[PDB]
């Protein structure tokens, strides 16, 4: 899965 | 389906 926090996105 | 949790939001 991945996640996005404001304009930045990580994964795991 | 995709979860939002504050400003993150996650997709699976």
């Amino acid at each position: 899965a991945v996640c996005e926090c404001g304009p930045t996105r990580e994964c795991k | 389906e995709c979860r939002e949790y504050g400003p993150v939001k996650v997709v699976a």
